[PDB]
RNA sequence: ACGGAGCCAGCGAGUACAACCUUGGCCGAGAGGUCUGGGUAAUCUUGUGAAACUCCGUCGUGCUGGGGAUAGAGCAUUGUAAUUAUUGCUCUUCAACGAGGAAUUCCUAGUAAGCGCAAGUCAUCAGCUUGCGUUGAUUACGUCCCUGCCCUUUGUACACACC
């Protein structure tokens, strides 16, 4: 929660790339995977978008698993910016 | 973000955890199954494991 | 007169080598638990504890003790640089109080201590 | 101690004289003669072997009976 | 990988029974049975049976693209090598499992 | 013009006998039709997993037990073939369950 | 006709072996001789002593010639057994290290043994000839 | 090899070290009865003497008594690697010894002083009678010192 | 029993992002180091030439060489850390115990009993354990005497059921 506000930004920008988040349920590590932050920080800001809207959650074998919803893609938006026709899942890139 | 907030947990019971529960008692890492025995039991005949004899 | 007893010691010759032969001549002239502790990698065992122990001799009243340096770390051994000075051997609750000689050369601070008050009814 | 452990010259004779026609030969039952002790025994069978005086019939360790040249 | 035979099929059999548990957990509202993962060279089928496949499927791609991603996350692989196919039980009386669940909600939703 | 003979060893490994047995015979079937020099279907040991446990959680009651086990079927085809007779052999001839796998290298 | 090693016993052969060791004197010596335990169990070392030693590298010898590539460790494995652990249960631990290395050493310079690829000693042209020697020797003691 | 021919009886007992040596038996064997050796420390003397261990050695030489008294006395002199020994590595910066007769058990006596001064773990649980290396006495052996 | 010598198994298990099994060669009485490999394993470790066994010698029935506990000191190894000996090895210490009372456990064949191996837990520890193979008998091959259970008939002011 006492989050230094660049390493969450990072995080935001790295869910929507994806739109989706595959976290461990290790607390003490020192680096995520990927993303350059701590996976307990990781999980502390999947925790805090559940609560308010958003985000689908599971706990399942020690991997919390994440999936935005149609408004946790509205607010992602409104975090970074990026407009309209963008990456998540929502929809393939092209043919795959 | 406190500097000291870990013990060296390379090896023993502390640092082998199961992949399911989060438990350090009955561990099978018997060909690296990483899980305790319990887990194990419940979903023996779904990681192929089959009681024949 | 001449020789004081007999000497307070490791293996062989007197007391004024110990006191200036610093950690890697009492390595070298020792048993092989000691050898191995340092031949492993030290950091943080030798490193706040000997500072306060050094403190300790140099800020002394002289003649009378030391200061009471107490210590958490009882895997320690004693080498002879602070051989004089209190420590405070921690048992859980109490830091307790050991006085290094020059018989306790090469022992454990640990093993002076006792965390379990001993037993009663009949010996 | 049960004795019958020393060795001397006199034991070593009567060893000698108490040695031909006898039909058991082992480390048992020349102790039960009351003789030199398992080994000392064992090893006058040995010399019983030396030059025939008593033949052979077992060769085994601690197995080891011997009979009488016939 | 490379790892030993009796080591990698072991750990198939654990990454199936990791999935199979997920869809479990996740797939609960589309009335999942169970997963009949097949591995070719490139391309991995992972069939998954359910009750109403549209619901698994969603609009042409959506909920399956969420969970193939979901699947490279977990164990390190890319896309491509990975596809998931929602197809229909053929009976659904027979399979246990899909009871099991449809007796989950009718007693969640409120029945005798 | 090639007729380059790389001498390839298939690897048939799994849990499964009568699909493992079935694919065993349709690649010898398929070397019969593209009439190769192989030696046939060689057999290795049954690599049998044995997880002993005790059946409770608790550690209470009597002391019962579960041998939770795993039959392996490893399994050999060895080729005196080229590598393009491997890439056709390797296109078809694949069902479920049953892990084909080629060393490719003598 | 044709003579063999095999036919010999090889509780005689090895005795026999022994004594034409004893009788060349050129087998040499490791330098630890009744100051060595022979086994890491065993409370007391050999009781022969003295000689011993010939009867040792007699032994390692009719092993690698009936082997096809023997090393030291092997040969450990071979001569260990039993420690008398305590009030604990027995356990194999392999015999002494080095000694087994020095009955080597000293068959290769007399020319038992010969150095094997791979891994491990073979036998020599002239070992192979004592061997056969001291088997027709055995052999006429027996008729 | 040989039976004991000749008159014999050459003394049974025999005293060496201020303790009884006994008569017949073996050289090795009647060490092993001395307050301080053992059977392999004894059979490594032996070795020294040249003596037979076959023999019993109740009927000795003085002479091979005398080689087998210093052999005990010094280990360093003779040839012994010096960790073969009861102690080793003792007092400030030198050398290896041990004894084996009323010599040894006076040593241990000074050694069961030494840890009483130096008050250890082990040497407190002297002090007790107790159980020194960390073995369990909560069933075991409930009669003691 | 102790020395040598002979010397034959099976289940197994084992690392590439780590540190696994680790032959072969040298050093070291040992433990254990080291170089080097082979092995993701009917391929290398591994014939896991395991033990008990079989042979020739030492002691002969004495708390003896049976028996190893308690102890002292060192030399190793794991680990960040070993004293409240982690374990191994070295030499020394040589205690109790000459087949165990009342009781009661297990067992009917490749079984019992002996012997060792083996993975499991494990960084390090085997008296433990689930497997394995080696040596391999005794004695029934019945009965309800005891114990338990089961029915059946009988009784039952019991049915939370003899607490
Ligand atoms: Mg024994
Ligand atoms: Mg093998
Ligand atoms: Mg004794
Ligand atoms: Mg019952």
């Amino acid at each position: 929660m006492l989050i230094p506000k660049e390493d969450r930004k990072k995080i935001y920008q790295h869910l929507f790339q994806e739109g989706v988040l595959v976290a461990k349920k290790d607390f003490n590590q020192p680096k995520h995977e990927e993303i350059d932050t701590k996976n307990l920080f990781v999980i502390k800001a999947l925790q805090s978008l559940t609560s308010k809207g958003f985000v689908k959650t599971q706990f399942s074998w020690q991997y919390y698993y994440y999936t935005l919803t149609e408004e946790g893609v509205v607010y992602l938006r409104e975090y970074l910016n990026l407009p309209e026709h963008i990456f998540p899942a929502t929809y393939l890139a092209g043919q795959s | 973000e406190n500097v000291w907030y870990s013990h060296p947990r390379k090896f023993g019971k502390g640092s082998r955890q199961c992949r399911i529960s989060g438990s350090h008692s009955g561990l099978i890492r018997k060909y690296g199954l990483n899980i305790d025995r319990q887990s194990f039991r419940e979903k023996a005949n779904d990681i192929g494991f089959y009681k024949y004899r | 007169r001449k020789r004081s007893f007999k000497t307070y010691s490791y293996k062989g010759v007197d007391l004024e080598k110990l006191l200036e032969m610093p950690t890697e001549d009492f390595v070298k002239l020792a048993p092989a638990r000691v050898r191995r502790k340092f031949a492993r990698g030290l950091s943080e065992k030798p490193a706040g504890l000997m500072k306060k122990l050094r403190a300790a001799k140099l800020s002394a009243p002289e003649n009378e003790k030391p200061a009471v340096v107490r210590t958490h770390l009882r895997n320690m051994i004693i080498v002879p640089e602070m051989i004089g000075s209190v420590v405070g051997v921690y048992n859980g609750k109490v830091f307790n109080q050991v006085e290094i000689r020059p018989e306790m050369v090469g022992h454990y601070l640990g093993e002076f201590s006792i965390t379990y008050t001993p037993v009663r009814h009949g010996a | 101690a049960k004795h019958a452990v020393v060795l001397d010259q006199d034991k070593f004779d009567r060893i000698m004289k108490e040695a031909p026609t006898y039909r058991y030969v082992s480390v048992s039952v020349l102790v039960d003669r009351f003789k030199l002790g398992g080994s000392l025994a064992r090893v006058a069978l040995r010399h019983l072997e030396n030059e025939g005086i008593i033949k052979p019939v077992s060769k085994h360790s601690k197995q080891a009976i011997y009979t009488r040249a016939t | 990988a490379i790892i030993s035979k009796k080591r990698k099929l072991v750990a198939d059999g654990v990454f199936y029974a990791e999935l199979n548990e997920f869809f479990t957990r996740e797939l609960a509202e589309e009335g999942y049975s169970g997963v009949e993962v097949r591995v070719t060279p490139t391309k991995t089928e992972i069939i998954i049976r359910a009750t109403k496949v549209q619901d698994v499927v969603g609009e042409n791609g959506r909920r399956i693209n969420e969970l193939t991603l979901l699947i490279e996350k977990r164990f390190k692989y890319k896309r491509g090598t990975i596809a998931l196919y929602a197809e229909r039980v053929h009976d659904r009386g027979l399979s246990a499992v899909a009871q099991a669940e449809s007796m989950k909600f009718k007693l969640l939703n409120g029945l005798a | 013009q090639e007729v380059v003979i790389h001498k390839i060893r298939i690897n048939l490994t799994s849990t499964k006998v009568k699909q493992l047995e079935n694919v065993s015979a349709n690649i010898i079937k398929n070397a019969e039709t593209f009439k190769l020099v192989k030696k046939g279907p060689v057999r290795l040991p049954t690599k049998v997993l044995k997880i002993s446990t005790r059946k409770t959680p608790n550690g209470e009651g009597s002391k019962t037990w579960d041998t939770y086990e795993m039959r392996i079927h490893k399994r050999y085809i060895d080729l005196e073939a080229p590598a393009h007779i491997v890439k056709r052999i390797t296109q078809i001839t694949i069902e479920p369950g049953v892990d084909v796998e080629v060393i490719i290298a003598a | 006709p044709g003579v063999s090693v095999r036919d010999v016993p090889a509780q005689d052969f090895i005795n026999n072996y022994a004594s034409f060791l004893q009788r060349q004197g050129k087998l040499e010596v490791p330098g630890y001789v009744d100051i060595v335990k022979t086994s890491a169990g065993n409370e007391l070392p050999p009781q022969d002593s003295e000689g011993w030693f010939y009867k040792r590298a007699a032994s390692v010898a009719r092993h690698i010639y009936l082997r096809k590539q023997v090393g030291v460790g092997k040969l450990n494995k071979l001569y260990g057994g039993a420690k008398n652990r305590g009030v604990r249960p027995h356990k194999h631990v392999d015999a002494s290290g080095s000694i087994n290395r020095k009955v080597l050493q000293s068959l290769e310079k007399l020319g038992v043994v010969e150095i094997s690829p791979k891994g491990g000693r073979r036998i020599s042209d002239n070992g192979l000839r004592d061997l056969d020697r001291i088997a027709a020797a055995t052999l006429e003691d027996e008729e | 090899s040989l039976v004991v021919q000749e008159q014999g009886s050459f003394q049974h007992i025999l005293r060496l070290l201020n303790t009884n040596v006994d008569g017949n038996i073996n050289v090795v064997y009647a060490l092993t009865t001395i307050r301080g050796v053992g059977r392999r420390y004894a059979n490594l003397v032996c070795k020294k003497a040249d003596v037979d261990l076959h023999k019993r050695a109740g009927e000795l030489t003085q002479e091979e008594l005398e080689r087998i008294v210093q052999i005990m006395q010094n280990p360093t002199h003779y040839k012994i690697p010096a960790w073969f020994l009861n102690r080793q590595k003792d007092v400030n910066d030198g050398k290896d010894y041990h004894s084996l007769a009323n010599n040894l058990e006076s040593k241990l006596r000074d050694d069961l002083e030494r840890l009483k001064k130096i008050r250890s773990h082990r040497g407190i649980r002297h002090f007790w009678g107790l159980r020194v290396r960390g073995q369990h006495t909560k069933t075991t052996g409930r009669r003691r010192a």
